[PDB]
């Protein structure tokens, strides 16, 4: 049972948290069913440690994808939802409950989650 | 590891995908790009109990065996963990095993979907 | 206060680059008239050194913002233009001429220049 | 300094801006957000000569001394370098300098075409 945006949401002790976080927006049915994922990763913000985890839609991985950060401590989980468009060299973002505490680093790290450099750098993302 | 695409480019290149089976080295490029974003750990789980793998979502049930897929054949004879490597070579062994049909690239509905038919070549303009 | 992404758009030895830079977008006039700045910080990526940059939008700061990286010695410019909706909080981001080589930590870095998180950890984004 | 969204609310309400000749705590946070986002450094050369300084991109023609602008008057008598602090005890006197000055926080362009007339309190809220 790998930890997964999928299983947080389906989780009897996490899923009202996934449900504030995407409060007052309509994901692709994606998310929840489970997309293409990578296995959670540690990052520790202030005196606070979060799961950082991702997943792209299944077979339009580079369109569509999102990142989670799951505090136990707080219960609390926030993310960040982005689609791509190729041709335009553009990406827009949605911002998934995203409370003052980590509205500079957190929004920095969900980002890392999604460009990669969070996974190819486990150990410099502890702000 | 998540490989950036002109360097994915250059790694299948020095594996030999270039034109494999008729396939130009876009081609493999963009099926990696919609299969995993070049993301060499990505995984997904289907509904048949089965498991897609690694940077170009190898399944479980025909390619390699993950120990936890009912009726797997292993046709790559590899463990569905080799294909979640930082270096790509089994994933590259393996996907020649899979082009190697009549279907060719359909394999891998990625390519089915983002790559099949389009200038592939723009996957690898300007790279090196 | 001085070196600016106002001002690699007009010195002599950066215009070219600035216009590689921003070649096929339309950024608003306020970026090369120079909006509200802050000054340059030095990051390194790999055993490379970039001067990254932002400015925004005056008196509509929280709005609309660029970054941008230059390496001088690579005769180098790649940016990020973003902008965030009144009306949904949707942030639409428009990357500028990004290389492979900063395809992944360089996209990093830039995002960093516009949420904070790079002008309060001067030190952490060297990445190896 | 880049300051956090409940980090400058509770900054400025420690300096005594909430309510200050009537503008409730939001206005303050809400002004800065779009005059400079949060960023004390902030700085943006006007084509009059003049310059606007720090996280409420105080003007340099009236309030504060840069040594370069035309019609300087200095009515804050500082300056402008201490508009620039990463605390912000020198713009939050300055700006109950300029707000008492008859037309309230009109001064401030980003106040009046982002924040006048807006639930301005959710700019403290989640603090």
């Amino acid at each position: 049972d790998d930890l997964t945006i999928s299983s947080l949401a389906k989780g009897e002790t996490t899923k009202a948290a996934f449900n504030q976080m995407v409060q007052g927006h309509k994901l692709p049915a994606w998310v929840m069913k489970g997309g293409t994922y990578t296995p959670a990763q540690t990052v520790t913000l202030g005196d606070e440690t979060y799961q950082v985890m991702s997943a792209c839609k299944p077979h339009d991985c580079g369109s569509q994808r999102i990142a989670v950060m799951w505090s136990e401590k707080s219960n609390q989980m926030t993310g960040l939802f982005s689609t791509i468009d190729e041709k335009t060299s553009q990406e827009k973002l949605t911002w998934l409950n995203v409370n003052d505490a980590l509205s500079i680093d957190g929004k920095t790290v969900l980002f890392a989650a999604l460009t990669g450099s969070l996974e190819n750098h486990p150990d410099g993302f502890n702000f | 590891k998540v490989f950036g695409r002109c360097e994915l480019a250059a790694a299948m290149k020095r594996h030999g995908l270039d034109n494999y089976r008729g396939y130009s080295l876009g081609n493999w490029v963009c099926a990696a790009k919609f299969e995993s974003n070049f993301n060499t750990q990505a995984t997904n789980r289907n509904t048949d109990g089965s498991t897609d793998y690694g940077i170009l979502q190898i399944n479980s049930r025909w390619w390699c065996n993950d120990g936890r897929t009912p009726g797997s054949r292993n046709l790559c004879n590899i463990p569905c963990s080799a294909l979640l490597s930082s270096d790509i070579t089994a994933s590259v062994n393996c996907a020649k095993k899979i082009v190697s049909d009549g279907n060719g690239m359909n394999a891998w509905v990625a390519w089915r979907n983002r790559c099949k038919g389009t200038d592939v070549q723009a996957w690898i303009r300007g790279c090196r």
